[PDB]
């Protein structure tokens, strides 16, 4: 599970930048 | 879901934007 | 403001860690 | 919302739980 | 330079794309 | 000062995200 | 695999710190 | 103060990179 | 092998958040 | 140490707290 | 204190290395 | 390049100076 955990960390930071003031939900999964 | 899609192969910014509100 | 943009990146990181399998919503308003 | 509540004064990890699903 | 420009006012990912190789 | 320094770290993360496999030149000048 | 994409993010952060005065050129 | 809190996150990452195998103490 | 190095970066950031003003030693 | 433990399996918040002062 | 010294002014990698073990 | 050189094995900060301008 560690690899997936680390990938998810990167993913939510990218989604933060893409979505901006719209925000987003992160829902594992 | 997003982890399955985007940890299998790289998601483009367009693909990521589908997960925004 | 840029400060809030920078704050939000750190907030998302923290929510990812705190919320675990539940996930979270990032709603900056 | 979380920016108003947490971008001036520090929100503890316990307070941040308010924004979990 | 770019840091002054983008740390004074927010730069979008669209704006930043023109700095790519 | 320090503000700028830490903001710049986020800025290069955003450049990295948008540029992807293309990469980018970064200068503070 | 996405490993190299994720590694690059770490590389740029380190380059930002190492190459203070003059920045860096990231070409994967 | 949130600015200090956020600065500390970056300090610990820089220490991680600088100190390598030696590690570090983070004492606010 | 880079994955321990990269994981360690994430781990110290998490420790920073969890330990707060208590601090921590990081010791690989 | 913390790397052998927490880079082989995900350490929870509580498990990480084991390593605070 | 590292926070006082390095959030009030930019610390070089050489200055930060002082805080290593 | 940097990915072949530094995403397989750990590059030290000295090694990373190869990619400064
Ligand atoms: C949580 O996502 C549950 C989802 C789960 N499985 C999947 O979505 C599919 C498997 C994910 C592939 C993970 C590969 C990630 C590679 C990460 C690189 C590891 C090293 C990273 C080092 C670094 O930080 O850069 C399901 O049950 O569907
Ligand atoms: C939206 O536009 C913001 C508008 C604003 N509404 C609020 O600020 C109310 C937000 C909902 C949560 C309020 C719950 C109040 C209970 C306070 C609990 C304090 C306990 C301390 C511990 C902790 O911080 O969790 C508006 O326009 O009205
Ligand atoms: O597919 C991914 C995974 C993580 C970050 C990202 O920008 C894309
Ligand atoms: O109040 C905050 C702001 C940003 C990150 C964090 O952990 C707490
Ligand atoms: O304007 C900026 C500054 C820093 C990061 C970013 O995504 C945008
Ligand atoms: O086990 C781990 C490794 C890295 C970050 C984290 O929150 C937990
Ligand atoms: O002065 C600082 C503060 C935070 C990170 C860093 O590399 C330098
Ligand atoms: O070899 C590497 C890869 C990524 C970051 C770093 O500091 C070193
Ligand atoms: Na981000
Ligand atoms: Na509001
Ligand atoms: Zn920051
Ligand atoms: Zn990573």
């Amino acid at each position: 599970f560690v690899n997936q955990h680390l990938c998810g960390s990167h993913l939510v930071e990218a989604l933060y930048l893409v979505c901006g003031e719209r925000g987003f939900f992160y829902t594992p999964k | 879901g997003i982890v399955e899609q985007c940890c299998t192969s790289i998601c483009s910014l367009y693909q990521l934007e589908n997960y925004c509100n």
